[PDB]
Formats: C-alpha cells, structure tokens, sequence
RNA sequence: UUAAUUGCGAUAACGAACGAGACCUUAACCUACUAAAUAGUGGUGCUAGCAUUUGCUGGUUAUCCACUUCUUAGAGGGACUAUCGGUUUCAAGCCGAUGGAAGUUUGAGGCAAUAACAGGUCUGUGAUGCCCUUAGACGUUCUGGGCCGCACGCGCGCUACACUGACGGAGCCAGCGAGUCUAACCUUGGCCGAGAGGUCUUGGUAAUCUUGUGAAACUCCGUCGUGCUGGGGAUAGAGCAUUGUAAUUAUUGCUCUUCAACGAGGAAUUCCUAGUAAGCGCAAGUCAUCAGCUUGCGUUGAUUACGUCCCUGCCCUUUGUACACAC
C-alpha cells in the first residue's frame, strides 16, 4: 500500500514509542526489553521482565489495558494485538533493569556509593566478565563531579562493544 | 492462484534462513519454481551533526539503514498456500504475499 | 569611489579589418618565401586581422598555391609547396 | 570568396541616431554598440533586413542603411511579431514602444521621476542611491560612494 | 608495518611448541592445518597465525 | 553451436563487453565500426591492440564490443582492454597455446594495464572538506 | 614542418640544454637566511627544464593572438638552438648566474 | 471565538513538528520520521540505526 | 553489401544529406525560423541564419533513427546544456521545445517517422529506406 | 624496527586490564558454486531498412529454449610482504624482480583508554537545584513588520579578469539518492509558444516508472580576434506564469537590455601523495517558493614529494626551576 522504507521507519518509530512508554511506566515493574512478532493480522509483542507477577495485575487487567490502548489507537479488533510476559533467568543480564533499580534506589534515598556497589556486586554474582557504573552530578557538592566503579575487564571500542556489551 | 511472496526485512540471517527453509519446503513438496530473486541492498544514508547546538568543529556522522529484498512467484493451490501462511512462519522477517 | 588603477593606454596598432586591392596584392606578394604559414604568422607579419587572415587563406587555398596538411579547428598548420 | 571594392563613397565618420558610431566592424555589432540595442536585437534586425552577416558596416549601400534605420525605428513596417520591443505597456500610453540612444535615458528619467513623485519605495530607494532589487547591502557593494 | 601483535606471537609460540610435527614449511598446508587445529574467529587473524608459523618453520629449517 | 568467446574490459566506471567468434573479420563497437569514435587520438589508442597483433591472422574472425558506463577515456580504455582479452581468449580456446602465451607476453610488454585492470579505484569523500583529502579551509580571525 | 630534423630529437635536446645544471637552496643558519649553491639530479633537471618550458609557453601564449600550440613549438625551437631570448634558457642562465654568484 | 486560529499553518515549520519533543526547528522530515536531529541521535541506538562508517 | 548509418562518418554525411535535402526543398518550412535561439539556456542566436533548420531536422531524424522511441523532452535534454546563470554556477537547461515539437511534426508530415506506442515516435519503413538511400547517394556522389 | 608500553630483547620484577592492535562496513580478483519474462547472450515466424548477394539495429510478454560473460545475496576463496636477492647482537625488521588484485596494515571510515576544559548547550523537550509572571503575566494566539536593515572591517564561498578562448551547429557517458492512502510527489504523453506557462489517465510503493538521468566540461566543423571588447556578467527599466487567498525591501524561471569593478592581486596564510590537488557536474538535506551552502557520488584528471626538525605542533627520556588556577 505505502512504501516499504516509510513502512519500516514507522515500525522503528513505533518500537521507540513503545519502548519509551514501557521504560517510563513499567520500569518500576521491572521492565527489561521487548521484541515485536509480526504475523498476518496479528501483532505479538514479547516482554522479558523481572517483576512479572506484579506487572501482570489481578487477572490480567493491566495487560488488557496495555493491549486495548494500542488496539483502539490503530482500530485493531480485540485480540489482534497481543503482548506476552515472561521472566528471564540471570536478571543481572539487563542493563536497563539494573538502571531503573538503582534509579528508584536514589529517589528512595540510599547512599550512592553503597547502592552502586550493591548493584555491581549483584551483577558480579550474576556472572559478568566486567561491570562498570558511573554516577555523575552533584554528590553533596555544588560542583558536578563524575565518579565510577568497575570490575573485571570492560572493552571500550569495536564491534565487540557493538554486540557483546550492554549499556 | 498466481501469487508472489516477498520478504523486505533487515535481519540478514533471519531472511537467509527463511529463504532457505521456504526453498527446502517447496522443493520437498515438489512445486516447480525459479530461485529467489534477490534485489540490490538498498542503503538509506541520513547525515546529522553530532552537536545539538551550533558549536564545536563541523563534525558529521551518517546513520545508515540496510534493506534486503527477496521475492518468489508461486502458483500453488489454495489449501497449500493456507498451509504455508499458517506454518513455517519465522519472525523477524517482514514477509507479504500479493497476487500478480 | 576610487578608480584604483593605472589604466595606461595601449599601442593602438594598425591591424587591418577591411581589405582593399592595395592590401590584397600586398599580401599576395608577401606570402611567398615564407616556410611556415599560419593565422598567427599572417597577423604578426602583415599586421592584418583574424577575419582577413582566414579569408585570404581560404581564397588562396581555393586558387591553389600551397597544399595544406591539417585543417584542425583552433590550430591551422600550413606549408608551401615548392 | 566574394570581394567588393569600396570607392570614395565611404566616409571615415558616420553620424546616425545623433551619436558618433565607428564602422569598419561587423554590421551586427556596429548596431550593438548603439545605446539601447544589443546582441540579439541587432542580429534579428539584420536578419529581417536580409544583409550578409560576414559583411562589415562600412561596406553597405544607401538603401541598406535606410532599411536598417527603417527596421530600427519601426518594426511594424517590416511585419515584426511586435513583442520584440524593449519598453512595452508603459505608463504614458500603455502600449508597445521602442527605445534608442536618447530614448532609453529619457524614459528612464520619466518613469523614475514618476516613482519619486508618487513617493514609492522603489523611487525613494533610487533617490537615496541604494539597492532596489532587495539585495543585501550590509557588506557587499560598498564601492558606490 | 609488517610486525605482528603479541597475540600472534603467543599463538605461534604455543601452537608450535606442541604442534611441530603436524605442520611444515608449506604455506597453504600451514594455513589448512592451523585453521582446523585452532578456533579462530577471524579469517585475517588465521592468515596472520599461518604466516607467522611459516616464518618460524623457515627459521627452524636451518639452525 | 557457434564457437564464441565473451570477455570484458574495465576502468573507473566503463564496462565494455566483447564477443569474439568466427565471422568475416571486422571489429565493431556499439553497433559501429571502431573507426568512428572520432577523437582522432583515442582512435589510435583503441587501435593499439590491433596494430600490435596484426589483423591478417583474423580474416574470418569478428569482434562485437558493446560499451557502457564511464566517460570517453574510460570507455575507450575498456574497449582496448576488452578487444585484447577477447583476442587472447580466442587464441587460447581455438588456437595454439604456444601462440597464446607469446601473444599475452607481447600484451604485457606493450603495457601491463591492458590485461590487468587499474587498481586506482575512487576514493570516498570525507565530511569536513570538499574532497577526499582536501579540507575546507582554516581561518584564525 | 619547420627545421625538418627529428622533432623528438630537437625537443629532447631542448630539454637537456634547458635543464638547470646548478642552482641554490636556502639555508637558515641563524641571524639571517642565506643561500648555498648545489648541483642537482637529472630527474629534477629534466622536470625543471620542462616546467620552465611550459611556464614560458603559457606566459607567451597568455593574452595574444599567438596560439599555445605554435608558441610552444617556437619555444622548443629556441630552447633547442639557443638565442638568449627564450624564457626557458633566459631563466636557466639566470639561475646559473645566481647560483655561481651566491657560491 | 472562531477566529482564534485564523492564520493558516498548511506549510512551513508551522506544520512540521517533531514526534518526540515537539520541535519545530531542526525537524528532519526525510522518510517521514518527523523527529528532531538530537532525538534521532538518542534513539538510533535503540531503534536500530547503527553507525558503521 | 548493405551500409547502415552507424557505419559512416557523422559530420560529412550529415552535411551532404543536408545539402541534398535543401536542394530537394519540398518540406513546407514553417517560417518562424531565424527568431529563436534553439534553447532557453542559450544567450546568443545561431550563426547560419538562412539555414540550420534542415540541419536540426536531419539531426533529430538521425537520432530517432538510431534510438527506438524518444520524445520532445528527450530531444530537449539532449540538445540543451548549461546556461551561464550569472555568477551562479552552471546547471543543465533544456533546449527549445517548440522547435523540437515542430520538427517532430514536420518529420511526421514527410513520413520519415510515425507515432509509437509507449509514447514517442518510431521510424517508418519509407523513412528508413529514403534516409539510407540518400546515404548511399552521398557515398556515391561525395567523390 | 614499526604508525603505535607494536614487538624483539635486556632486566626487582612477575602476573593482569584498557587504549592501540585486533573488530565491522565500503571499493578493488573469480569468465568458478547456488540464482535473474523487473535485461541480455546466443536460434526462428511478424520483421522493415540498407536492400536483391551469404551482414547490423531494435520492438512482437503464457510466442518455443541453456546461462549470467554485462543490474545482484551468500559457508564464498585470496595478499599473510607469497617466492628470491641485500643490511641488522644478521632476532624483530627495512630496500628491491613478478605472474597474482593492490606487497605504504590493499585502501577509506565507525567505535575509540585514564583524567580534564569551568569549552558549547537551560533556544530539544510535562527535567531539574536557585531567582522571574501569577493575573493590564514572560501562559496559547491574530494583523503588520523585523532578523534582508548600511558609513565601515573581517570568514568558507560562486563567477571572473579571455584565445587551452567566448559564442553557434552536430557525436555520447555512470554513480551515491528521493518519489502519492485517506494525501496527491517524482512528473512518461497529444497539444497551443521566443522561452517560462496552461489539460486525463495511462508509470510507480518503487532491479519494473520518473531515470540509457542523452549532466557538465568533453570530440568535429564554424563567427570574433586583443578593443575592458563578441571577455566579465550586474547595476538600472519593460514585459510574460506555475508558489503562496497574501512578492512588496526585484522570492522565483525566460526575452530584450545594462556593458558597471575586474588586465592573475601587497604583507599574509588553507588542502595535498594517489584516480588523489584541482576542474566539471549530479542526487539528497533543509523543499509551499528559493543554493552560489552542506552530506555523498560520478567524469576529465597532473608534474610535483619517499626527507627534515628550520618555523609551527605531538610523545618519551634526561635536566633546571624561587612555577603548582601551573610561563
């Protein structure tokens, strides 16, 4: 119907919109990632998340609302859009999930040093070859300071960075 | 009835294995066809300045998107095309079927 | 507002643009003995213009005195047949 | 390879259109050097007059100069498509007119003066001596004072 | 810059130490032996290793 | 079938595909005899393989070269390289390899680039300048 | 067509004769930039000969009725023969003088 | 009143706005993605616009 | 033997064919010639006032004879060029569509060409035969 | 020695990490492996022409075949200094002869360590610490303007200062790239015309169409010939219409005109080792309209260089120091 280039660009922008929505609200529900399954007359979207039992809602109401939002937005018949929720092993393999975890920890009021150290220790138990956490901004100070913690080896350049790392 | 199945994805390995298994299915189910016609990789180049503001050296970067396109013509029965649509479906590849 | 130049005048040469009989016969009697024939040499030796030089060359080659070797545009090389 | 001998009927100076003009050069460009007339116009009027282009303005006959000036001062006499004129649909008449050496400056004076007397923006710009085509005057074009 | 990196250095030393009999001076055979006795994730890196092994064997053939 | 050999000549962007086989002994380019490109110098430049090998030994062998891509110089260079390569292929597939080896030796002695394409490929232009290695300028005040 | 002898011979003779056989290089030293005379390689001899040749040709062809082709031909004829007026040799002898004197 | 928005916005950057930060200036319209340049820089990593050269 | 147009030297053949065409002189010339500059990007009229029309007609006939089907736009793109747009740089400018179309119509009337499917013109059989016959006549009367 | 704490090696160091290198895309070889009515190579009826005599061009799309040698995807293979000659505790390396594709990593890029600038950025945002409007507000909008204003100085730039020309007629070239679904883009066509202009669908969700992008300089024949002149195109005016309901402080495109400084430019400074400096252009970006700009690509395509620390910079070591926001 319309051009394939614009079609897949809209695919990308819709992916960005849904990722922004998920990371904006489902973050405190342990949201980690999404992948869109395209099927004739069906849009399956998968979600591997950490706090699945509390993102689910009592008898699938929140999942129903997430579904029916985009359903009514693109005049889908109910059931055509479907989102599935699973839990992945080794939750430390989710940079976004760890990001939102210590993000909430800051608004809770934990110490930055201890909190970041706990995050990096959780990751080291998860089994990362290298972990690196930088916190930048005001640290009981009126001048912006940037500080970092690291363990293991952390490659900084190359397609090994483009693929193997998580940021 | 004189349909065309085309694949316009950007996942190169998923496209490759999709084409491979579709070819294997067609050959093993004895449907005469010509090989998957392969189109030139369409590259989309979008050039953008790094700096949000107007400062810094006049540095540039070019974001690139790649598109691989394949198509195959099938003259195959209604029940068998229903079977092909409903099975051997592999995600990650945007595959669409038209007629003529 | 300032001219900002020297603009000294030229030599005001006597290059001949129109051709009369006293120049026709003059160039006819002066073109012999000249090993190399060209528009530039005609201009520099007869003080004649480009139009007159080309017109005279084509008239002479029509009459038949010297057989040319190349008629390439922007560069005409001629020699006398002796 | 035509050759025509010029007799004593040639004049070292020729006075046409109330201005001195130099002969000895091509007819078309002897017309171009006239004020208000240029390359294309001179060429097309020579074509209408049916004069040999290779010929120079010096070696022309009396009826040839007369037909040249006739086509210059009245194209409608020689069946010209009538839109070739230089100043058409003017203010004074509103129809197609033709301009010559004095005429260009006379009519320029007239219509610029109309602009000044109506105090139009273009006219006031011409009075000030500034750019009237909306050009950029901040940096470029300082050599006019 | 025909020098080789330290990873090529150590790969050559180690794999020659316990793979001397299987490879020889022949370049193509060295390539086709190292590729199969090694798990190299780069064709260019494999070519580097094979070239250094041939250089080492040329060194060994005398002295 | 007819014994016919298909080769090509290449330059910057000019591809010239040459078909050589048993014919009446004529060389035609883009449907035209090779005499009528009319650069008056590139004519002899594309004559060079023919003037070097001699046309006598190919009395009933004809070549049809069709050219595309690139400018005039690149096109005539692809023409000469193709009319050489097809000739060598014919001398290998249908005439003695004894003659083929010496013919390609003569081609190499005349010029290496007639059989081996120029490795001078286009160089991409980088941002920050009008040219591949040319930067815009550099002002101080 | 003029001087019907071998055209390649006369142009190679012009190149050989016009080749600057000795010139000089700038040397800083200290306090003042001075000049010191050296002899030059045949590569640079022939390159400078043809460079001066074509520079004089372009100068003599710039803004005149004379075409670049025949101005270059007459420049080669003068460079092969030697008439103290050609651009190429008139700068060759000038550079030789400013090298010998600087020496 | 019905003349609150009389002046048209059918062309120019009055119409073109970014789909992320509602930008009007710097809107790259190409391919119909309608986002500003810095938003494109930020979201290329996640959308799938990858830098190779 | 059979001699095709792509075998003969372009310039002298075209000139001889134009001279023969001019001597033939039964083409019903329009007359508005000697007014146009043959392009919108040109700045100066052509030189040969009394002619150049048989030149243009023979050129377009030869071009359409070698090609398969080209239109007025293709002819304008091919015959056009760049215009010196003042201090602005040069860009391609198309040739004169009115004269291109009118020579298209004149060649239609003399029957060398005909309308074609897909838009454009093809070469009529009589056009082929007469153009190539006059090519042979030029080859037989040039010496 | 290399471009490199690249390595060889020596050795109060041994063992590790990052950067570098590796890494990935682009261009360059295969006449070989799987595939191209979105095209041809090779054979026939429709074939027409040159023409009669034995060859070239194309169309004829359920009109009959093998393939990709020309538009292409892939375990693809291959330059690892491969072989050899010279110098080096002859170790790492460097200079030379070549089929082979290049033997400066075969090129050109992306990413790029640790620390820092108070370098840009609140003008990218329902992001903020601290001050400002809280109701004749700085909150959203309407009509005009303005950022284009010009005595002047500067900064990438385009055309130039003519004969390798200017102009005129004829012969041909590819590539990066874009293009209309609830809106109307790229425009293939008949036509009325000096040109710019004015119609209904046939073409297109795009190897099929726009687009052999028939582009520009470029090849052949022609006018002018050294006059600030047919060079240079700008400052004036007269007209013709798609843009915008709105050009006007010419928006723009064509025709006439105008014929202005400019005759290669002082001190002073930018890019450059191969298809690259440069000259020509083309596609996209911002596009209702407007490129002289930018991002890339393509055509024509050079002598220059294989060295240096002399000027300007970088790193390391040694060294002096009364410096330490650090000459």
């Amino acid at each position: 119907l319309i051009s394939k280039k614009r079609k897949l660009v809209a695919d990308g922008v819709f992916y960005a919109e849904l990722n922004e929505f998920f990371t904006r609200e489902l973050a405190e529900e342990g949201y980690s990632g999404v992948e869109v399954r395209v099927t004739p007359t069906k849009t399956e979207v998968i979600i591997r998340a950490t706090r699945t039992q509390d993102v689910l809602g009592e008898n699938g109401r929140r999942i129903n609302e997430l579904t029916l939002l985009v359903q009514k937005r693109f005049k889908y018949a109910p059931g055509t859009i479907v989102l599935y929720a699973e839990r992945v092993q080794d939750r430390g393999l989710s940079a976004v999930a760890q990001a939102e975890s210590m993000k909430f920890k800051l608004l809770n009021g934990l110490a930055i040093r201890r909190a970041a150290y706990g995050v990096v220790r959780y990751v080291m138990e998860s089994g990362a070859k290298g972990c690196e956490v930088v916190v930048s901004g005001k640290l009981r100070a009126a001048r912006a300071k940037a500080m970092k913690f690291a363990d293991g080896f952390l490659i900084h350049s190359g397609q090994p960075v483009n693929d193997f790392i998580d940021t | 009835i004189k349909i065309r199945i085309t694949l316009t994805s950007t996942k190169v390995k998923q496209l490759e294995n999709v084409s491979s298994n579709i070819v294997k299915n067609a050959e093993q189910h004895n449907l005469v066809k010509k090989g998957p016609v392969r189109l030139p990789t369409k590259v989309l180049k979008i050039s953008t300045r790094k700096t949000p503001n107007g400062e810094g050296s006049k540095t540039w970067e070019t974001y690139e998107m790649r598109i691989h396109k394949r198509y195959i013509d099938l003259e195959a029965p209604v029940q068998i095309v229903k079977r092909i649509t409903q099975i051997t479906i592999e995600p990650g590849v945007d595959v669409e079927v038209v007629v003529a | 507002k300032k001219k900002w130049s020297k603009k000294s005048m030229k030599d005001r040469a006597q290059h001949a643009v129109i051709l009369d009989q006293e120049k026709y016969d003059r160039i006819l009697k002066e073109v012999p003995t000249y090993r190399y024939v060209s528009v530039s040499v005609l201009v520099d030796r007869l003080k004649i213009g480009g139009s007159l030089a080309r017109i005279a060359l084509r008239h002479l080659e029509k009459e038949g005195i010297i057989k040319p070797i190349s008629k390439h545009s922007k560069q005409a090389i001629y020699t006398r047949a002796t | 390879s035509l050759v025509v001998q010029e007799q004593g009927s040639f004049q070292h100076i020729l006075r046409l259109l109330n201005t001195n003009v130099d002969g000895n050069i091509k007819i078309v460009y002897a017309l171009t050097t006239i004020k208000g007339v240029g390359r294309r116009y001179s060429n097309l009027v020579c074509k209408k007059a049916d004069v040999d282009l290779h010929k120079r303005a010096g070696e022309l006959t009396q009826e040839e100069l007369e037909r040249i000036v006739q086509i210059m001062q009245n194209p409608t006499h020689y069946k010209i498509p009538a839109w070739f004129l230089n100043r058409q649909n003017d203010i004074t008449d509103g129809k197609d007119y033709h301009t010559l050496a004095n005429n260009v400056e006379s009519k320029l004076r007239d219509d610029l003066e109309r602009l000044k007397k109506i105090r139009a923006h273009r006219g006031i710009r011409h009075f000030w001596g500034l750019r009237v085509r909306g050009q950029h005057t901040k940096t470029t074009g300082r050599r006019r004072a | 810059g025909r020098v080789r990196t330290k990873t090529v250095k150590r790969a050559s030393k180690a794999l020659i130490e316990r793979y001397y009999p299987k490879l020889t001076l022949d370049f193509q055979t060295n390539k086709r032996l190292c590729d199969e006795i090694a798990t190299i994730q780069s064709k260019r890196l494999r070519n580097k290793i094979a070239g250094y092994t041939t250089h080492l064997m040329k060194r060994i053939q005398k002295g | 079938a007819v014994p016919s050999v298909q080769t090509f000549g290449k330059k910057k962007s000019a591809t010239a595909v040459a078909h050589v086989k048993a014919g009446k002994g004529l060389i035609k380019v883009n449907g035209s005899p090779i005499t009528l490109v009319e650069p008056e110098i590139l004519r002899f430049k594309v004559y060079e393989p023919l003037l070097l090998v001699g046309l006598d030994k190919f009395s009933n062998i004809d070549i049809r070269v069709r050219v595309t891509g690139g400018g005039h110089v690149s096109q005539v260079y692809a023409i000469r390289q193709a009319i050489a390569k097809g000739l060598v292929a014919y001398h290998q597939k249908y005439v003695d390899e004894q003659s083929k080896n010496e013919l390609k030796k003569a081609f190499t002695s005349y010029d290496r680039t007639l059989l081996i394409a120029d490795s001078r490929r286009p160089e991409p232009k980088k941002f920050g300048g009008k040219g591949a290695r040319s930067r815009f300028q550099k002002s101080y005040r | 067509v003029l001087t019907d002898q071998n055209p390649i011979q006369v142009v190679v003779d012009a190149i050989t004769n016009t080749g600057p056989r000795e010139d000089t290089t700038r040397v800083g030293g200290g306090g003042a930039a001075r000049r010191q005379a050296v002899d030059v390689s045949p590569l640079r001899r022939v390159n400078q000969a043809i460079a001066l040749l074509t520079i004089g040709a372009r100068e003599a062809a710039f803004r005149n009725i004379k075409t670049i082709a025949e101005t270059l031909a007459e420049e080669l004829i003068n460079a092969a023969k030697g008439s103290s007026t050609s651009y190429a040799i008139k700068k060759k002898d000038e550079l030789e003088r400013v090298a010998k004197s600087n020496r | 009143e019905n003349v609150w928005f009389s002046h048209p916005r059918r062309y120019g950057k009055g119409s073109r706005q970014c789909r992320v930060c509602s930008s009007h200036t710097g809107l790259i319209r190409k391919y119909g993605l309608n986002i500003c340049r810095q938003c494109f820089r930020e979201k290329a990593n996640d959308i799938g616009f990858n830098k190779f050269r | 033997p059979g001699v095709s147009v792509r075998d003969v030297a372009a310039q002298d053949f075209i000139n001889a064919y134009a001279s023969f065409l001019q001597r033939q002189g039964k083409l019903e010339v329009p007359g508005y010639v000697d007014i146009v500059k043959t392009s919108s990007g040109n700045e100066m009229p052509p030189q040969d006032a009394e002619g150049w029309f048989y030149k243009r007609a023979a050129s377009v006939a030869r071009h359409i004879y070698m090609r398969k089907q080209v239109g007025v736009g293709k002819l304008n793109k091919l015959y056009g060029g760049a215009k010196s747009r003042g201090v602005r740089p040069y860009k391609h400018i198309d040739a004169s569509g009115s004269i291109n179309r009118k020579v298209l119509q004149a060649l239609e009337k003399i029957g060398i060409v005909e309308i074609s499917p897909k838009g454009g013109r093809r070469i009529s059989e009589n056009g082929q035969r007469d153009l190539d016959r006059i090519a042979a006549q030029t080859l037989e009367e040039d010496e």
